[PDB]
RNA sequence: UUGUGGUAGACGAGCGUUGUAUUGGAGUUGAAGUCAAAGCGUGAGCAUUGGUGGAUCCAAUACAAGUGAGAAUGCCGGCA
RNA sequence: UUCUCGCAGUCAGACAGUGGGGGAUAAGCUUCAUUGUCAAGAGGGGAAGAGCCCAGAUCAUUAAAUAAGGUCCCCAAAAUA
RNA sequence: GCGAAACAGUACCGUGAGGGAAAGGUGAAAAGAACCCAGAGAUGGGAGUGAAAUAGAUUCUGAAACCAUAUGCCUACAACGUGUCAGAGCACAUUAAUGUGUGAUGGCGUGCGUUUUGAAGUAUGAGCCGGCGAGUUAUGAUAGCAAGCGUUAGUUAACCA
């Protein structure tokens, strides 16, 4: 399907983000929106904004039902994080990594969004072998 | 070179208590600072010694092999006057002799201004002097054109 | 010949490269032994020695 | 004049890493481990190329001897039936494949009786 | 204490396998509107059938 | 059917019109080539070989096996020898092996 | 080249046999059982596929043993605890798990593999004589 | 006929790259780089096609190398 | 395997049988000589082993005859008296 | 490549002397995303622009390691440098080929360079990826190979054009 919801480099630890979005993956919008609205983790509100924007875009831009959509896939793309120096005992310095990541989710409203990739790959191999055989057709 | 360094020769690290390499310098060639021990330098010979006997023998051999060629026809004084400082006549002559793609070279000794003025509209046209042309330009000439009177003198030049 | 097929008359000799390659050896060892100044830089002590 | 050493070296690393295929975890992502695995695999391939012939011969002898024992003799006896009189060029594997068509290797057994 | 060697990625997956989280309780507001969590006061500021506080 | 045929230095059991593989014979594809070094055909037994019985095969193809990349390396020593072996073969089947 | 050795694939066979070892030497019965399970006696043997045949033994408490091995050979079992070893004599084992001793001896005579774990569980040795494993109709015989 | 175990060590003969010199070609109907493939070699290697990509590259002959990267707790950057 | 030129490399060798010495006929010990192995050469047997026993391997082959060594099973192969 | 491709002897360090870094790339021209939607907005999704927006200002190309994801394979009794040769089974149809992907299991099996009397070693060093990263040059001599010249030989240095 369509109506993915990207987000560029929000401050978040990817470790917790993966777990929370694997908890939220699979289910539909409302039955998951209510549960994420009560998530004790702090990341949920940031993801909540993204999912509300995603369903709004799906309804407005794409005209889909929105109710039958569900989280097909979660990925938390790690972006260039921050590195900061903190003094430490015995005269040392330590480089602590302030972690941020790119958050984006996929919405599906069908028994599909998996086969079409296979068809595209098969077509790619088909044109590859067509070119190979056209080269072999030289006389 | 290694004389391009900047700073002291002090050790950046400690003699002991170092769990790293030796690293006794600051701008090592294996380090980012550079300074490779080897590299091109503007002081080599770029030339060597050769003998005139072999040079003359080879030059005479090239003269023979080019006299054996077809498009090496004679040149004289009359067509020097018959040609002018205009590039038109040269191109007409080249077209009438299908010397367009040919690398034909011209031989000049009277130093006529008309000849040297021309031969600049194509990458294959140029003129050279008898004592100013060597074996390469003689054979890269690709069936050049040569004067008439000087050849007998050139016979003495081997 | 000409400058499209020029070849020598068997005027081409081997070059013992001491820095590169392993198929002919000629690498780390570089034919200098395994020990001593002869196996180290600025070797070849004075001929009168 | 200087030459950059990126393209050909990169292609060399590419082909060497592609030589290693069918490995677990951190074994197809580094030059050193891939090269070591390739060399060990080649040595194993040669050693197994011989040991497969040895093992096939051993299994052929085992099942041929089993067939002789159910027919009522040992492996050494059958050798005498051939070597000592009218030696045949029959293969142990082929005599073993004769099991796939039974009551025919038994014709050979009764033929070589002496 | 430092490891003998760096931990493998599959060992990391084993470490985080039991670290997996579960869901939490949910309950429809018997008097207020949208869903809430079990044994909680709704966004309408009340316990089930127990108006005690303003919604906002 | 059943027939033991000695190709090269190895024996193969074959039946009526079976496409199988041997060492390459260096022959054009499509011809008929006869072999007499044949034993154990048509339920007949001979000690070294058999007479009056021959096999007649047809050549279908000449190919190669995979790249046998034999690489020999000795630990802690300056020796690493690489090689890649491609060994020819012939795929062929028997047509009218006489008995 | 190759002769393309034909071998059975995805095939299963497990027959049932039974004997009585009253006064019989352990070693011969053990090696015969090893042959039966490993499938050496078979002529279509395939290692990575089904090999064994279901095996049952009745009245394994009357085994014979030459010499004084009842008081010469001793069997030991040391636990992971310190000094956690117990030692038993041959005559004592005659009233103890000698059937399990036969089990251990024959599994020791089998090649070491995870199939041997599945090979040996097919052996049902009983000190007594009555059991419901006879419902599979074992073939009564001798020299199994 | 001898043959092809192989250290240091030595002889023999090649491959690839950058640029130059001649000579030739190809190129938005598509150049390099790039990844992918279940190709071809006694080897350094050689290609074809797909798509990212959008501007020069390649064939053969020689010429000179800052000409060939697994180690040096090699150097830097990034990632664990 | 005489001789000329060129590159060498090398005086950290070890071990086994045999003649020894020292040591204590003790040494996985040391120092001399002979033969052999490894270094500088993989494998088979001795259960595992650098030096023990066979020998010197281009590669491929689902062949055999054998060598040292073995035929109750694990692990291919025998029994007769 | 001047340390400096720029606001480079800059930032920064050290009181001071002194030491001393890195980093370039939009599009033909900003024609630089009007406007709408989610939100507080950055932003994200549409529309439009432009040939083209995987050309949207993190704006030439975007490799490897690293991380997330899913097609299929198999696995929770398994003693293993994680591999090799066979091998069922599972899923497909391929740089057209006795095809691949994967491998329940069987057969076997203790890494790389250095140093050496020997290193699978409880000797040494390597977290990893990418890039950089060490036999050149001048002068002189000796020897080999090839060529030219020569029978009163060969050869020009500096220098002149």
């Amino acid at each position: 399907m369509i109506a993915f919801a990207k987000q560029f480099r929000v401050r978040i630890s990817p470790q917790k983000a993966r777990l929370v979005c694997q908890l939220i993956v699979g289910k539909k919008t409302a039955d998951a929106q209510n549960i994420l609205s009560n998530t004790p983790k702090k990341a949920a509100t940031l993801i909540a904004k993204l999912l509300n924007s995603a369903i709004a875009n799906a309804t407005n831009n794409h005209g889909m039902n929105g109710d039958a959509l569900y989280v097909f896939e979660c990925v938390a793309n790690q972006g260039p994080s921050m590195k900061r120096t903190i003094p430490r005992a015995k005269g040392s310095s330590n480089m602590i990594t302030k972690r941020s990541s790119n958050l984006v989710v996929k919405l599906s409203d069908n028994p599909n969004e998996r086969q079409e990739l296979i068809k595209q790959q098969k077509a790619l191999v088909k044109k590859r072998v067509e070119g190979q055989q056209k080269a072999k057709m030289a006389r | 070179t290694k004389g391009e360094v900047r700073g002291g020769g002090k050790k950046p690290y400690k003699q002991k208590h170092t769990g790293k390499a030796r690293q006794g310098s600051t701008r090592n060639p294996h380090f980012v600072g550079g300074g490779i021990v080897f590299g091109p330098k503007p002081n080599r010979n770029y030339s060597l010694k050769l003998n005139k006997k072999a040079h003359t023998a080879a030059l005479h051999t090239v003269w023979s092999e080019k006299l054996a060629s077809d498009n090496t026809h004679l040149v004289d004084q009359n067509l020097f006057n018959k040609t002018e400082g205009k590039t038109k006549v040269m191109m007409q002559f080249l077209k009438s002799a299908k010397l367009l793609d040919k690398n034909v070279l011209f031989v000049v000794n009277t130093l006529n201004t008309n000849l040297e003025q021309s031969t600049s509209n194509i990458k294959n046209v140029q003129v050279k002097h008898l004592d100013k042309v060597s074996v390469r330009d003689l054979m890269l000439a690709n069936a050049l054109l040569v004067e008439k009177e000087v050849l007998k003198a050139l016979e003495g030049k081997f | 010949l000409n400058q499209l097929k020029s070849v020598p008359k068997a005027r081409n000799h081997k070059t013992k490269t001491l820095g590169r390659g392993h198929g002919s050896g000629l690498g780390k060892t570089s034919g200098r032994g395994q020990k001593g100044q002869k196996a180290r830089k600025s070797g070849l002590t004075r001929p009168g020695f | 004049m200087r030459i950059k050493g990126g393209k050909q070296t990169r292609v060399r690393r590419k082909k060497w890493l592609k030589q290693a295929s069918g490995s677990f975890g951190t074994r197809h992502a580094s030059y050193k481990v891939a090269k070591q695995t390739v060399i060990q695999a080649a040595k194993y391939a040669y050693r197994d190329r011989r040991n497969k012939k040895r093992d096939f011969r051993s299994l052929w002898i085992l099942r041929l001897n089993a067939a002789l024992r159910e027919q009522g003799m040992t492996y050494s006896v059958f050798i005498n039936l051939l070597k000592k009189h009218n030696i045949e060029i029959n293969r142990k594997v082929l005599s073993e494949l004769a099991i796939k068509e039974p009551s025919k290797f038994n014709l050979i057994v009764q033929k070589v009786k002496s | 204490a430092v490891q003998q060697r760096r931990s493998s990625k599959h060992r990391r997956d084993k470490r985080r396998s039991h670290d997996a989280l579960t869901a939490q309780a949910l309950s429809v507001c018997q008097k207020c509107g949208k869903k809430k969590l079990f044994h909680r006061v709704c966004s309408c500021g009340m316990y089930g059938d127990l108006r005690v506080k303003k919604a906002y | 059917m059943h027939a033991i045929v000695v190709c090269g230095s190895k024996q193969y059991l074959v039946h009526e019109n079976d496409t199988f593989f041997v060492e390459k014979l260096e022959a054009p594809v499509g011809k008929e080539i006869q072999l007499d070094k044949v034993l154990m055909l048509d339920e007949k037994i001979g000690a070294p070989y058999l007479e009056k019985a021959r096999v007649v095969c047809v050549v279908e193809k000449h190919g190669l096996q995979r790249k046998v990349n034999v690489i020999k390396h000795i630990s802690q020593k300056h020796h690493l020898k690489k090689y890649g072996h491609r060994q020819p073969y012939t795929k062929l089947k028997v047509v009218r092996f006489v008995h | 080249k190759t002769s393309m050795l034909t071998k059975e694939q995805a095939n299963k066979r497990r027959q049932w046999y039974i004997v009585d070892a009253a006064g019989l030497v352990l070693g011969k019965l053990a090696v015969k059982a090893a042959d039966l399970i490993r499938g050496k006696n078979k002529v279509d043997f395939t290692p990575n596929q089904d090999c064994g045949d279901y095996l049952i033994i009745i009245n394994s408490d009357q085994v014979v043993l030459t010499g004084n091995k009842k008081e010469n050979e001793f069997w030991y079992h040391h636990s992971q605890y310190i000094g956690g070893i117990k030692k038993v004599s041959g005559r004592d084992m005659l009233k103890k798990q000698s059937d399990k001793l036969v089990y251990n001896a024959v599994k020791g005579m089998l090649p070491d593999n995870r199939l041997s774990r599945r090979w040996i569980t097919k052996v049902h040795v009983f000190k007594g004589d009555k059991h419901n494993m006879e419902a599979q109709k074992p073939t009564t015989l001798n020299w199994s």
